[PDB]
Order: structure tokens, then C-alpha cells, then sequence
RNA sequence: GCCCGUCGCUAGUACCGAUUGAAUGGCUUAGUGAGGCCUCAGGAUCUGGGA
RNA sequence: GGACUUUUACUUUGAAAAAAUUAGAGUGUUCAAAGCAGGCGUAUUGCUCGAAUAUAUUAGCAUGGAAUAAUAGAAUAGGACG
RNA sequence: UAUCUGGUUGAUCCUGCCAGUAGUCAUAUGCUUGUCUCAAAGAUUAAGCCAUGCAUGUCUAAGUAUAAGCAAUUUAUACAGUGAAACUGCGAAUGGCUCAUUAAAUCAGUUAUCGUUUAUUUGAUAGUUCCUUUACUACAUGGUAUAACUGUGGUAAUUCUAGAGCUAAUACAUGCUUAAAAUCUCGACCCUUUGGAAGAGAUGUAUUUAUUAGAUAAAAAAUCAAUGUCUUCGGACUCUUUGAUGAUUCAUAAUAACUUUUCGAAUCGCAUGGCCUUGUGCUGGCGAUGGUUCAUUCAAAUUUCUGCCCUAUCAACUUUCGAUGGUAGGAUAGUGGCCUACCAUGGUUUCAACGGGUAACGGGGAAUAAGGGUUCGAUUCCGGAGAGGGAGCCUGAGAAACGGCUACCA
């Protein structure tokens, strides 16, 4: 009798299960910024896959809607807070465009490789991993 | 218990309805007090609620009205003649309202003459004054007045005995009264 | 089925309470009183999730017990005792007075008020009759009988009350151009005003108002409050007076008062 | 085991319905009615005990029953209670009569008295005043208020008349 | 249907607590209640002129009109005193987004001050429950006769 | 080349079918009818007509 | 306040509207699923932002429109205003 | 988040299905299994059956204590601390559980009570109780009869209890009381008028009946029967009093009576003070528990409009033994064929009635992501139903109750 525990799945999975190339292309994309899972890569594309949803939706309305207005301005200010989204580009018919790798170069393993610290990708994922 | 739902009974479509619940007593019902003359003889029932209904079973006197006097006695009841619902509750001298009953009189006739001087059918000082203020009042009616001769007057249970403890009602007058004389000959 | 629920489901509760989910299972149930369940601020709820003041709901009748609380000038010793809007909540340690009156987002806000403003308090009149021995009475909205009121006072005027006596110093009536407080529907705490009541014989009249931002909105009667004139109100109005901001203006109001 | 109940008469048994206020049941509930066996008022060779109680005496005693006497275990508590088993006229003080039971407590013997209900006191008739004042009091109070209303309403006919008479 | 006798029951039909007092000579024999229903429905004349009792009349006995304000149809004036009606309505289907014609019978009292007859377009009031399945109680006609007078013999 | 039906073998499904066949569940005629409730009586006893 | 009003569909805007769920704002639960928190200092006797918004369609209510599609009107004049 | 692929041919283009493919708050099962958090779980089949334990009891200064109970001290020789048992009160109608029945039912959104009952909480609310009304009625306060208990017992056996003997009340059952005033009916007298009068009764609330007021749609006259206030004695009446609703015979009040007569404090805790004619007089502080009526709050019951899955290998259905409507009653808390009596012949239907099926509780909602849809909802919230199956009922404000009772069936 006591309140549900609301929860939510975080991934999507490939329509086609042996797409050669699809294959290959997630592969790289591990293997460069130290990936474990294919769901590393699932679970971005479907948060990018959403945030697509919400952008596509926004753009159909009036130009200076309120909720279009409201919405897609929180939608790019919160993009551009992680630095997925450039300033130049601050207006969401970008975030419409926006590939996956854009979120992918934003992780903690790999900013704490960008610069220094690391060297290599996956000693990046040990150290954090390890305190 | 007697149940007075809608739940058995048809749809006007005439279909039949299932059982859904069993009987609650909110929707109940009791038997009728079928209340009789003489005696004073009175049960408290419990109803919703607290609160009491008194189902009169037998009853000899009860309190009645003379309207166009406007004034109200205590007489015996001689006892239902006439009833429209269902005649086994005049041949069984049965009282429930509505019922034509017959009171007595004497009560409505020592008030008259002592408010009138004047006697129905066939020296005070106020009183006297009294009385000389009144009349060209006291022209009463001539199927009421005869009556009294009988000794029995014509009443019209008005209230609910089974549900009151009471058995009051109004004498029968003028258009109401000539309606149920009518009936009681035209079917003597 | 078989008789007065006693218990209250968590979920079931008014949201204007602003219980959390988990934590759980049951709310308060608001005992019966002044005010009606779906429209009422219990004591529990007040001197515990508003006032911070007890942690424990045992430690809330620790608080009551003592006969600190008081509402409406009265001690009030019941932990779920139905507060409501308009009524008066002091503490006698801590001299601290307060009244229930509403937000613009529709809940019960948490509103110091004067020592002196707490001697009185307002009432919708609710109905008129005319009661036994001929002496005439009016109810106002938190169930109170106050016999002999004046002859001008009419269903749907608010009325100023002495509290510390049962009595009435004041009525204002139901007219074009008057302070309005929203007690019902999605305009719930929004003030402003009158223009004008459509009729509609055999249901539900509605009020139009205006507020102090020529914004226009619309009620049932019911849900109508009257507090005053334009300017003038009788009561103290929360922070804000009722006004109700666009998201985009409350966003921008809050990211304007910025830097530490 | 079964019990006698008097009034069945039969010299069997029987199972009957029983209520509150009767032989051979205790309620265990308000309402509760619960259907048991009962052993008939006559009496026969099944009985596996009779009670008897004796009415008068007869020629010679009875061992453990004339020849010993054990008293009663409780004395009057309710005012007049007492006033009549000593007969006393209410004049002569109750609290002198009220019955007294020693008790030891090994070295102390102390001793203990009722607590006389009905007893009328000082405190009691401070409360009969009080009640008779509050209404009288009150009835003032409400007649008062009415009159006050009678002239809000006597002198607003003195504004309809000042009304109908300015325009 | 009601029609002449008026004083046609085992009972004496008349309204309750209107006394007539028969020592004052009167000359109109009986004095008549009646109210006015509200919504500003008439009350017709037929009501007030007339000497039927009913006490479901809305403008003559002990009725009130409140809650729902309907007109329909009628279809059968076969039971005395009270009428069937047809409430027509097209129900929207959203799949096809079309509709489809429904309707429902409404079974409603009817005061002899109206004169009713099938086709009548009526407007009836709800009440409360005054028979087994009767919640309502006419208060207007609309319509008339659907142009009948208009239809006799040759030129 | 393809190919049709009877006839023959294995195995499976469903059909018809004496048994006026069987089973479970829902209503129900007629007969019988517990129990509490209402009511006409009753009166162990136990009091001031009542219980 | 009196005196009376041909019927409807459609569409508009609005009220009445439970929460959880859904969509979605704010907040760095270490991340996140969540949660409705939290945040500032004089961190020695306190200061303070919140706890949005949207949807909620059929039916009933309330309001604006008068295209589209029905309905009723005056022909044995028992017509219309006075 | 708008995608398809494999298989008929010698090969070809189609039709078309089978197969693949992806998800599932979608169950099982298999193998495998380290860490944080989160956390569903005897629904499906059998609303089949159930050992044993537990799940409803409850005390404030403030209803009842002579425990032959504990503690002693602290003023307490009626009682006074503390407190088993027991009485009394209140609660056990909430909760929790399940989805068997249920297809116009439930349920939802929307209505209605001018159609009702409502413990409680909150706020209002009571000068009237007696008696033919001077040799007076307990009010400084009226009656017993019971538990616990003591003691005698019965049965193999249970939350079985019998005979005897005590004693309490806010249990049971009784029963007094208060200002002034006005209005009514009677009316001894005296005296003829225009007529007037001592004094006598009656009038709390509630009940039941009958009657009347409760105006208003803008203004005026005459007359009959009673009969008000003021006379400048031909006469005048001058100001004349009105609540709510869309709507009432509404709220409220007035008359004549009615009632095995409802309520109108015989209760309890703290403090103990004023006040003079020194009566232990007369007064008096705070607040408990009550109490009739009205309001309010928690409710309840019915109720308007519309909306339900498959089915015609169900087309007519409904009135036996109520089916649809009228009159009267009875019954109910109250509307109503709810039931009865009289009377009538109606009610529903191809716009699918009525019947059948449902591996059917309804809803908020869940799953699937172009859109339109399709499928699912025993199951954390809301409504409803049930407690092995039926019916019946006691208590009570509220149950047709099942961790209540009664009967039948298993
Ligand atoms: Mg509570
Ligand atoms: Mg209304
Ligand atoms: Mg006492
Ligand atoms: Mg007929
Ligand atoms: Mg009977
Ligand atoms: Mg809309
Ligand atoms: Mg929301
Ligand atoms: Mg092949
Ligand atoms: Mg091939
Ligand atoms: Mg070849
Ligand atoms: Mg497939
Ligand atoms: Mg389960
Ligand atoms: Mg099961
Ligand atoms: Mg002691
Ligand atoms: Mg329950
Ligand atoms: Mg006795
Ligand atoms: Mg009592
Ligand atoms: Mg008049
Ligand atoms: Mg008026
Ligand atoms: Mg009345
Ligand atoms: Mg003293
Ligand atoms: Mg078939
Ligand atoms: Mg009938
Ligand atoms: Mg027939
Ligand atoms: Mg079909
Ligand atoms: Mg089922
Ligand atoms: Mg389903
Ligand atoms: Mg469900
Ligand atoms: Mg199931
Ligand atoms: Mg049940
Ligand atoms: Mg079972
Ligand atoms: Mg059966
Ligand atoms: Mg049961
Ligand atoms: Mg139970």
C-alpha cells in the first residue's frame, strides 16, 4: 500500500542485430573512449534519441511559442552547461543536429585524459574506478 | 428482511437483472402495524438512527378536528365504514389513514352548545353577551348537523398510526363529506 | 461500506499539503471540524513539514499537550484538528502569531501576521436563515452560528469577527469592484477586484475578476472570497498578493536575483 | 454438569436461545445471544446434584450450617443506605456510622471506611447554585441582545423614514 | 389522458391543507393552489383555470422542478398521464472519426393543463422520482399539432 | 514427363452413433420446510395495571 | 420586474476538475534509476530559492462565431404587424 | 521514433502466406553469476482445504474501589496515594485481504436531494417541570438490585456456570425548581350602555392533527358578517409590518387540541474566597462529563446526462407470482411497483431489444514509439463486491458484520 518506486530503463537496442558496418562503427567508438559495453554506446543514443524527440517537437510549433520558447531555451542552456552544445550554435536546430560523440568527449574518463593525468584512455577508467 | 431495492425487479426493457450484493438493511423494510380499534396498546420500533417510530396496534380514542369550528377534540372511534385501498380494512375495522372513520360526537356537541346556546338538531350574563356576539355563525350545515342525532360523525384518518402511535384526523364537511356519503348508501 | 473511514492514504491526500511520496503510507487525516478535508491545514502538518518546529508526529502532540498552540484564540488540543483559511494560529512561547491564507501555486502559506491583526478574523457568510424564536442567524464559512447580524448582510459577504467575543464588527458586500481572495479551482489564491457575476438561474454563477495587472480570469461563485476594496484589504495578503507570474517570468525573476 | 432453569418445567433437556439478563448465560459481547443446552426445573435421578436452600428450621441442628454462622462481607455505602441500616433520620450524621475494618500491617493496624455516595455536601450545593445562577444569568444575557436587535431594526424604519423622506 | 369525472377515484381527490370552508359562502366553490415552477416557464392557464388534482402537475401539486432541462420527442401518448419521448443524438466514434445515430426513450409525467399528442416537440424538467422509471415532467410545448388543420377535405 | 480415383498398410484428428448414455455449474415448477424477526396468546416468579 | 422566445449539428475560448503514472522546469542523489530536495552565512543561538508547467479528448456546463449541413415559416390564408 | 530479409520458377514479374527480425511492469524454464542502489513476489490452476501462534482492545485531576492488594506518611475517622478484578463508557462498521459473482450492473466524468439519515469534531441553543395554585410536594439531593468478591457446588471436556450471602454509579429506575410581563379564553358582580369589571384558569420545548400568517404585477372605491386603536361622538384610521429561492404548502411564527409524554444536570475534578442581621446563612472562581433543538464537519443512501468485450447457428422480448402507468394506503431514514388493494393496458426493440458467451470486478492507467492504431489492467491510488455456500438477525450513530450470533447445506 506504499508508494510505487518509479523508475526508468536508460538504453535502447539495434533494430537490425548484424549490421557490419553499424558493428564496426560502435566498436571504434569503445575502443576510443574506453567503452566495456555496447550499452555504453546504446544508452547515449537513446538519451540522445530523446532529446532529438523533444528539439523535433519544439521546432513544428510557432516561432516564439511559450512552451517552445520556455522548453527548447532550458534544453540548450542545460546542452551547453556539460559543453555538448558550442555557443555559436545555441539555438537547437543544431541540437537536432548533434552526433553522439559530442556527449561521449564529455565523460570523466575522458576529460580526466584529455589533459594530462592519464595517458591512454582506459588507465583514465582504472584510476577513477579505483578512489 | 423485506427489502424495498430496485435491484430485483425487471428493467422496463423487462430483462432480468442479476443478484449483485446481498440484501443491506439500509434498504429494508417492516411489516404493516395493521392497527385496530380499543385499547391503548403501542410498540416502540428502532429505527435508523436512533430515533423511534410507535406502531399503534389497537387504539380506542384519538384527537379530531372540526375545521370550519376550528377546534379539535378527543373522541372515541366508533370505527371505520369506508376505505379506498382495500375494503377488508373497514370490515375488519382496521385504522391506517384515509380511512373513513365514525368518532362520536358528544365531545363536538358539548363544546357547540356551550359555545353557542343554541343546541343542535331537532341565562349566564356573559355568556349571554357572548352568544348574542356570535350567531349568524352558528347556521352549521345540514348533513353535519343531522349527525348528531346518531350520536356518530363522519372523520377522515389523517395521520399514520403504524408510524405515529396516533390515530387523529379531520371531520368530514361540505364537498369531501358529500362524496363519501354518496359511496356509503350508493353501495348500501 | 459500513461506516466513516478513519485512516488516510498518503497519495489520497491533498497535494496542497505538500507531503513527500515515500516516507510511508499514510497521511494525516484532517478530524472533523470547521473546515472540510479537502480544503484544510491540520495541526500536524503545520507545526511539523511548514514550521519545522516538531520532528517526530509524536513530538507534535508533545508540542500541543502542553497548551502552547492556539487557534482562533481557542487552546486546540487534537493532533488532526482541520486548520483552514482565514483562521488564526498563535504560539504563546515564542509570541508568535499567524493565519492560513493561500499562495498564488494554491497552498497554504506559512504567513506571520501582527499581534493585533490576530484579534480578529474574516468569514464568507454561507447562508442566512432564520433560526428558532424567530431569532435570525448567519454561518459563515469555518461553521460558525453568530445570531442577530445585521439585516443588509446577504449570502456571499465576507464579515470581520472579534474572535476573543463570537461577534461581528463589520460586513462588506458582494458588489461590483471589491478585493477578491480565490479559494477553489486552478485560480486558487490569485486577488483581484470583481467586473462582473453572470447570472445563470439553477447553477453555478460565475464571477469575472480582475487583478492589479489587468489580467482577467474567471470562477465559480463559490469560489469567491471577498476582502476588501481595491487597495483596502482587511487582512494582511502573503508576499507576492496573489498576482501569478508566466513560468518564463517566475524563471527569470529567480535567475535575476543572482549574485551572492 | 448441564444447570437447572427455572420455568422450563420438562424433567430433560432442551436446547434453547439465550440473552442478557438471563440464567446459565454471560454474554461475551453487547447483542451476543448464543444457543446452549439446559437441564429442565424437574427434578430426576440424572441430577447429579440438587440445590437446596432451607426455609425454617427444623427439631434439631445441622452440623456445619446452625451451628455456624459466617457474616456478611460488605456495609452500607450510599448515604441513606446507611441511615437505614442503623435507622437514623437525616439529622444524625452519616459519617460517624459508616462501617470500620481493621486490617493489619504487621506492626500496624490500620483501619479503613467506604466513601458515602449520595452524601450531600457543601461542594455539591456549590454546584446547584452555579447551575441555577448560569441560566438565570444567561436568560438576562439573551433577552438583553434581543432588545438590542429590536432597536437595530426600530431605528432603520427611522432611516426609511428619513429615506422616504429626503427624496 | 385524463378527460371529465375529475372526481373519478375510490378517494376524494383534492389538494392538501386547501380548505374550503363551507359557512363562508363562496363563489368559486373551490379555492385552487398553484406556483410557479421557475426557469421562467410559464405556468399555462389551463393549469390555474382548470379543476383536475394531479399531484405531479408541476404547477398544481408537489413537485419541484430541478437538475437536468431536456426537450424531446414524442412517440407515445398511450399511458394515462404520462408520455414516452425519443431523445435523438449522433455519437462520435473516434477510430472512423465519424458518428452514428442513437437514441434513448425518456419516460416523463405530463399534467393534464398540457394537451399532448405524438410528434409534440416537448421540453421537460427533472424531478423527483415519481413512478418506477419516470424522472421528468414537461413544462412546455414547442411544437403544436405538425400542421394538421391543414389537411381536410377537397376545393 | 506429368498425373486421377477405388483398393491395401502404419499413425493421428474430428464427425455420426444403441446406451431416452454420463458430469459439472446457473436459474426454476410442485411438495416439504429450519430459523430469527413481526404478531395472537401464555404466565415459572417478582413486584407495583406493568414487567 | 413584467411580457415572449422555431429547432440542431460544427468550431472557439473558459470554468469544474486527485494524487501516483506520462511530458516536462528547477536542484550536481559522487554518476545514474530516483528523490523533492536544497541552498547561503556571522558555520556562537540564521539567512534564504523551492515543492512549476503541460495533458486531462467523449458527455454535461459556460462563452464568442454565423461559413458548411440539417430544421421550422404564409397557399381552402385559421397569415403579419396596429 | 516513416527500413525490412529467407522460401513457389529453368529463369522472370506478381499474388500470398510460412520463417526471420525488434520490444514487452510478460510469465515460465535452462545454463551462468562478483560489487552499489532500487525491491515485485501463491493473481492465473482450486473465492480448494487448513495444524499451531499471533492479527482489538482501551483510563484522564476529573463516572464506580472497604482488593480481607501494594505503599506508608503526612493534616485528612466518610473518601482522598497507587492500583488487580469488575461495573460503566467508547471502540471492535477503520484497517488489512481477495477478484468469486457482476454486461446497463459496477465504474467514470457530469448531476440531484424543493427526496433523506447521520456517532463524532466545530459553532450556536433551554428562568416555564408540581398542584383547583393557605394548614403542602425529600432539593441540605428520593428507590433497589447486581458484578467483582466471600463461600457452597456440577461436568471427560470450552473464554460453561448453578444455588447461597454482600456492595457502588455519569449502570438501572425515579423525581422537585426561578424574574417580570404580555396575550388569550372563562367569567362573580352592576346596568342598560358606546356597554365594564374585579379574579379565575390556561400559554417551556418536543410529539401528532387541523387551521391560519409567511405580502409585493402599477393603482383606486362601495357593501354584508364579525371587531381592532385613537374620539374634536357627524366620526376618522393618519405613518402603518416584513427573510430566503430559478421555484415550494420554504425557513420562522399564530390558533384548537393530542402524547402509556422527548428534553429541561439528583454527575465529577481543581482551587476555597468574599460578604452580615455570625444562621456553618446567603453568595462565589476555573473546566470535566453530559443534554434538546439548529448549524457545521466526517459521512451515508438514493439520483440526472452520456460512455462497455464477443455473439443473429439469439428477433422479438416483458405481465407465473409487477411487466409500463394512474388512485389510495402500507412499509422506509426518506423518493419510488418498494409492497398491497382497486383500475387501466401498457413498457423495449434492426439506432440490435431479449437471450447466450466472457479463461469480465470497473476506473487512474500498462505495453508497442511516423501518424492513425493494436493489445492489456487479479495486482501499491479511487470506487464496488466478498469472507466455504445460501438466508436470517442482535447490538449500534453506522453492519444485513462473519477474527458477531441463529438455521440449513458442504
Ligand atoms: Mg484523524
Ligand atoms: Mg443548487
Ligand atoms: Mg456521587
Ligand atoms: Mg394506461
Ligand atoms: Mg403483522
Ligand atoms: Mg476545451
Ligand atoms: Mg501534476
Ligand atoms: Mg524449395
Ligand atoms: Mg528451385
Ligand atoms: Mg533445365
Ligand atoms: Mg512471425
Ligand atoms: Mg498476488
Ligand atoms: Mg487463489
Ligand atoms: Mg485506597
Ligand atoms: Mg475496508
Ligand atoms: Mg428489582
Ligand atoms: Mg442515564
Ligand atoms: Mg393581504
Ligand atoms: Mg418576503
Ligand atoms: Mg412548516
Ligand atoms: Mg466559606
Ligand atoms: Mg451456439
Ligand atoms: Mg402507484
Ligand atoms: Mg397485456
Ligand atoms: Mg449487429
Ligand atoms: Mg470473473
Ligand atoms: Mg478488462
Ligand atoms: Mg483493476
Ligand atoms: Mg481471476
Ligand atoms: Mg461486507
Ligand atoms: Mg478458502
Ligand atoms: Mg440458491
Ligand atoms: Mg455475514
Ligand atoms: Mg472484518
Amino acid at each position: 500500500p506504499r508508494a510505487p518506486r518509479t523508475y526508468s530503463k536508460t538504453y535502447s537496442t539495434p533494430k537490425r542485430p548484424y549490421e557490419s558496418s553499424r558493428l564496426d562503427a560502435e566498436l571504434k567508438l569503445a575502443g576510443e573512449f574506453g567503452l566495456k559495453n555496447k550499452k555504453e554506446i546504446y544508452r547515449i543514443s537513446f538519451q540522445l534519441s530523446k532529446i532529438r524527440r523533444a528539439a523535433r517537437d519544439l521546432l513544428t510549433r510557432d516561432e516564439k511559442d511559450p512552451k517552445r520558447l520556455f522548453e527548447g531555451n532550458a534544453l540548450i542552456r542545460r546542452l551547453v552547461r556539460v559543453g555538448v552544445l558550442s555557443e555559436d550554435k545555441k539555438k537547437l536546430d543544431y541540437v537536432l543536429a548533434l552526433k553522439v560523440e559530442d556527449f561521449l568527449e564529455r565523460r570523466l574518463q575522458t576529460q580526466v585524459y584529455k589533459l594530462g593525468l592519464a595517458k591512454s584512455v582506459h588507465h583514465a577508467r582504472v584510476l577513477i574506478t579505483q578512489r | 428482511g423485506i427489502s424495498r431495492d430496485s435491484r430485483h425487479k425487471r428493467s422496463a426493457t423487462g430483462a432480468k437483472r442479476a443478484q449483485f450484493r446481498k440484501k443491506r438493511k439500509f434498504e429494508l423494510g417492516r411489516q404493516p402495524a395493521n392497527t385496530k380499534i380499543g385499547a391503548k396498546r403501542i410498540h416502540s420500533v428502532r429505527t435508523r438512527g436512533g430515533n423511534k417510530k410507535y406502531r399503534a396496534l389497537r387504539i380506542e380514542t384519538g384527537n379530531f378536528s372540526w375545521a370550519s369550528e376550528g377546534i379539535s377534540k378527543k373522541t372515541r372511534i366508533a370505527g371505520v365504514v369506508y376505505h379506498p385501498s382495500n375494503n377488508e380494512l373497514v370490515r375488519t375495522n382496521t385504522l391506517t389513514k384515509a380511512a373513513i372513520v365514525q368518532i362520536d360526537a358528544t365531545p363536538f356537541r358539548q363544546w357547540f352548545e356551550a359555545h353557542y346556546g343554541q343546541t343542535l338538531g331537532k341565562k349566564s350574563k356573559n355568556a349571554e353577551r357572548k352568544w348574542a356576539a356570535r350567531a349568524a355563525s352558528a347556521k352549521i350545515e345540514s348533513s353535519v348537523e343531522s349527525q348528531f342525532s346518531a350520536g356518530r360523525l363522519y372523520a377522515c384518518i389523517s395521520s399514520r398510526p403504524g408510524q405515529s402511535g396516533r390515530c387523529d384526523g379531520y371531520i368530514l364537511e361540505g364537498e369531501e363529506l358529500a362524496f363519501y356519503l354518496r359511496r356509503l348508501t350508493a353501495k348500501k | 461500506a459500513r461506516g466513516p473511514k478513519k485512516h488516510l492514504k498518503r497519495l489520497a491526500a491533498p497535494h496542497h499539503w505538500l507531503l513527500d511520496k515515500l516516507s510511508g503510507c499514510y497521511a494525516p487525516r484532517p478530524s472533523a471540524g470547521p473546515h472540510k478535508l479537502r480544503e484544510s491545514l491540520p495541526l500536524i502538518v503545520f507545526l511539523r513539514n511548514r514550521l519545522k518546529y516538531a520532528l517526530n508526529g509524536r513530538e507534535v502532540k508533545a508540542i500541543l499537550m502542553q497548551r502552547h498552540v492556539k487557534v482562533d484564540g481557542k487552546v486546540r488540543t487534537d493532533t488532526t484538528y482541520p486548520a483552514g483559511f482565514m483562521d488564526v494560529i498563535t504560539l504563546d512561547a515564542t509570541n508568535e502569531n499567524f493565519r492560513l491564507v493561500y499562495d498564488v501555486k494554491g497552498r497554504f502559506a506559512v504567513h506571520r501576521i501582527t499581534d493585533e491583526e490576530a484579534s480578529y478574523k474574516l468569514g464568507k457568510v454561507k447562508k442566512v436563515q432564520l433560526g428558532k424564536k424567530g431569532v435570525p442567524y448567519v454561518v459563515t464559512h469555518d461553521g460558525r452560528t453568530i445570531r442577530y447580524p445585521d439585516p443588509n448582510i446577504k449570502v456571499n459577504d465576507t464579515v470581520k469577527i472579534d474572535l476573543a467575543s463570537g461577534k461581528i464588527t463589520d460586513f462588506i458586500k458582494f458588489d461590483a469592484g471589491k478585493l477578491v481572495y480565490v479559494t477553489g479551482g486552478r485560480n486558487l489564491g490569485r486577488i483581484g477586484t470583481i467586473v462582473h457575476k453572470e447570472r445563470h438561474d439553477g447553477g453555478f454563477d460565475l464571477v469575472h475578476i480582475k487583478d492589479s495587472l489587468d489580467n482577467t480570469f474567471v470562477t465559480r461563485l463559490n469560489n469567491v472570497f471577498v476582502i476588501g476594496e481595491q487597495g483596502k484589504p482587511y487582512i494582511s495578503l502573503p508576499k507576492g498578493k496573489g498576482i501569478k507570474l508566466s513560468i518564463a517570468e517566475e524563471r527569470d525573476r529567480r535567475r535575476a536575483q543572482q549574485g551572492l | 454438569g448441564f444447570p437447572m432453569k427455572q420455568g422450563v418445567l420438562l424433567p430433560t433437556r432442551i436446547k434453547l436461545l439465550l440473552t442478557k439478563n438471563v440464567s446459565c448465560y454471560r454474554p461475551r459481547r453487547d447483542g451476543e445471544r448464543k444457543r446452549k443446552s439446559v437441564r429442565g426445573a424437574i427434578v430426576g435421578p440424572d441430577l447429579a446434584v440438587l440445590a437446596l436452600v432451607i426455609v425454617k428450621k427444623g427439631e434439631q441442628e445441622l452440623e456445619g450450617l446452625t451451628d455456624t454462622t459466617v457474616p456478611k462481607r460488605l456495609g452500607p455505602k450510599r448515604a441513606n443506605n446507611i441511615r437505614k441500616f442503623f435507622g437514623l433520620s437525616k439529622e444524625d450524621d452519616v459519617r460517624d456510622f459508616v462501617i470500620r475494618r481493621e486490617v493489619t500491617k504487621g506492626e500496624k493496624t490500620y483501619t479503613k471506611a467506604p466513601k458515602i455516595q449520595r452524601l450531600v455536601t457543601p461542594q455539591r450545593l456549590q454546584r446547584k447554585r452555579h447551575q441555577r445562577a448560569l441560566k438565570v444569568r444567561n436568560a438576562q444575557a439573551q433577552r438583553e441582545a434581543a432588545a438590542e436587535y429590536a432597536q437595530l431594526l426600530a431605528k432603520r424604519l427611522s432611516e426609511r423614514k428619513a429615506e422616504k423622506a429626503e427624496i | 389522458s385524463t378527460e371529465l369525472t375529475v372526481q373519478s377515484e375510490r378517494a376524494f381527490q383534492k389538494q392538501p391543507h386547501i380548505f374550503n370552508n363551507p359557512k363562508v359562502k363562496t363563489s368559486k366553490r373551490t379555492k385552487r393552489w398553484y406556483k410557479n415552477a421557475g426557469l421562467g416557464f410559464k405556468t399555462p392557464k389551463t393549469a390555474i383555470e382548470g379543476s383536475y388534482i394531479d399531484k405531479k402537475c408541476p404547477f398544481t401539486g408537489l413537485v419541484s422542478i430541478r437538475g437536468k432541462i431536456l426537450t424531446g420527442t414524442v412517440v407515445s401518448t398511450k399511458m394515462h398521464r404520462t408520455i414516452v419521448i425519443r431523445r435523438a443524438y449522433l455519437h462520435y466514434i473516434p477510430k472512423y472519426n465519424r458518428y452514428e445515430k442513437r437514441h434513448k426513450n425518456v419516460p416523463v409525467h405530463v399534467s393534464p393543463a398540457f394537451r399532448v399528442q405524438v410528434g409534440d416537440i416537448v421540453t421537460v424538467g427533472q424531478c423527483r422520482p415519481i413512478s418506477k422509471t419516470v424522472r421528468f415532467n414537461v413544462v412546455k410545448v414547442s411544437a403544436a399539432a405538425a400542421k394538421a388543420n391543414k389537411q381536410f377535405a377537397k376545393f
